[PDB]
């Protein structure tokens, strides 16, 4: 039937409170929902006469399905400029945020049913992970009967600067995201 | 040519980038689709609308059939002021009464 | 719930085990008696004011609305005290089974 | 659907089928849900969990009739459905400290 996520949760109230200096890692939520209309998101529904229009809708709707089956977000219904201005992040930060975002569907409801007119409602829950330290260039360590053991498992080299990074409790997505990283000499 | 790998450690490339986790945000979006609104703009004929409604219902049933429901602890989206305005406008915007 | 074996390992003191959670608390394992923590018992701690203990900064959480939970209230039982067996731990250090 | 429109429809649908078969998933437009539901006599949630975790496979694609105007193709599909016995939704994972 219906699953659940249990436990009390902290909430950020207005959206621009994500960037502060007094909150730590965790799952944070928004007080109010975001209401969206499909007929208002598409900027080219008009100026398409005859049967053509329905084809357009079909195509777009199909695309949405091809997104939601793979646990990914289709951004045609979410303006990028609004979120970018609210978060005040850089272009690369926006790219890495949008690439590693996952979605979920938790209720699909049919309200009005008839032989000519129909209406549907879909609930979508997203999760965005903002970054704190991004590492692009990195090398992986192999050890090659004496066997000297080491604490560091990844090494970084950029801008004539070398760092040693150790990872633990790490999950895998299209990119590699993890929470516990400490620089060790 | 023979070289000695220093200090007993060798290294290979790892193309995957690394990201350090920070505060993780989540937001909820409710999307409402109405066939009548898109029908009006298209100047769409009666039989064509009868086709369009079935075309929409097939995809909607296909999407709703392959997913189970969960529980987001935010609350009831009914009481939101914005949702009230949007729901009134979606269906009841252009109706009037004359006496 | 536990008939389940036990095996332990000794470590060179001191060790600090601090694990942040995702709801505004912390897990502290006390290998000594420092700051404000009872000795030799791991615990979960929530602070009131922003302090800095055990080489880690702390921040207070924010008010959250109470909701019904599905928490797994766990049962209770003790263990065996005698220290003589622990001497074996000082011998090798590899986790060796002690029957329970 | 008169004129050229028809072929477009076919193309779209055919494309969708490909986007399914590349990912080892079943497209149910060619399998009536009512028939299988009545044959198995399962609940709606059971049907959902059965259809969600179903995988497919293609084992032969054959071209029978070839010409400049008419063509015919045959596709073999092998499915695998796992019926449930005990489903658990709410659960917690144990860590030892
Ligand atoms: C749908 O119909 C409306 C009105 O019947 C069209 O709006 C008018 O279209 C004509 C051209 O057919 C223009 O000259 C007018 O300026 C438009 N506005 C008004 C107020 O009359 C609309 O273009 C049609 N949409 C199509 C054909 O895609
Ligand atoms: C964060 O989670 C912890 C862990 O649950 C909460 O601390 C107590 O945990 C026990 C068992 O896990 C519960 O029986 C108690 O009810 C929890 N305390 C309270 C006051 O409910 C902690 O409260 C949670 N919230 C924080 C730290 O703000
Ligand atoms: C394809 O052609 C057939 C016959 O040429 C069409 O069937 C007839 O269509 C007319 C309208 O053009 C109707 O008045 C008749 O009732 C239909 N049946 C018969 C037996 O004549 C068919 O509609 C065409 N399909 C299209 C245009 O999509
Ligand atoms: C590698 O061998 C070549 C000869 O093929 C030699 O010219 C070169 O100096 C060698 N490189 C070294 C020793 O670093």
């Amino acid at each position: 039937m219906g699953y659940a996520l249990t436990g009390a949760v902290q909430t950020l109230a207005q959206i621009s409170d994500i960037n502060d200096q007094n909150l730590q890692q965790g799952i944070y939520l928004l007080r109010d929902h975001i209401v969206t209309l499909m007929e208002a998101t598409l900027h080219d529904i008009s100026i398409m006469p005859g049967m053509f229009a329905v084809q357009h809708v079909h195509t777009h709707l199909n695309h949405l399905r091809t997104m939601l089956m793979e646990r990914r977000i289709d951004w045609t219904y979410m303006s990028s400029s609004w979120l970018q201005t609210q978060l005040q992040k850089s272009d690369d930060e926006m790219k890495v945020i949008k690439r590693t975002a996952r979605s979920l569907v938790y209720y699909v409801k049919q309200t009005y049913n008839s032989l000519t007119a129909t209406a549907w409602e879909i609930g979508l829950y997203y999760e965005l992970i903002i970054p704190r330290h991004i590492y692009l260039n990195n090398w992986q360590i192999v050890n090659i009967h004496v066997t000297l053991s080491h604490p560091y498992e990844i090494i970084n080299r950029e801008c004539s600067n070398t760092l040693y990074l150790h990872l633990e409790e790490c999950r895998r997505l299209d990119y590699v995201i993890c929470d516990v990283v400490k620089i060790v000499q | 040519n023979m070289t000695s790998i220093p200090q007993g450690v060798f290294y290979q490339p790892h193309p995957e980038p690394i990201i350090h986790t920070e505060r993780v945000l989540g937001l909820s979006q409710v999307l409402m689709i109405n066939s009548e609104n898109v029908a009006n703009s298209a100047n769409l004929s009666q039989e064509t609308k009868a086709l369009l409604t079935e075309m929409v219902n097939e995809e909607m049933q296909g999407l709703s059939d392959v997913m189970i429901d969960f529980e987001i602890p935010l609350g009831d989206p009914r009481d939101q002021e914005q949702y009230i305005h949007r729901k009134c406008y979606q269906e009841f915007a252009h109706c009037y009464l004359v006496k | 719930p536990c008939d389940c074996p036990v095996w332990a390992e000794p470590v060179k003191e001191p060790h600090v085990q601090i694990s942040p959670l995702k709801n505004g608390s912390y897990l502290v394992l006390a290998s000594s008696t420092d700051c404000q923590i009872p000795p030799y018992v791991p615990s979960v701690v929530t602070v009131n004011e922003t302090t800095q203990c055990f080489g880690v900064t702390f921040k207070k959480p924010l008010v959250a609305e109470e909701k019904t939970s599905l928490e797994p209230q766990l049962p209770h039982l003790q263990l065996r005290l005698p220290h003589l067996v622990g001497i074996i731990a000082k011998i090798k250090g590899i986790k060796i089974e002690v029957t329970s």
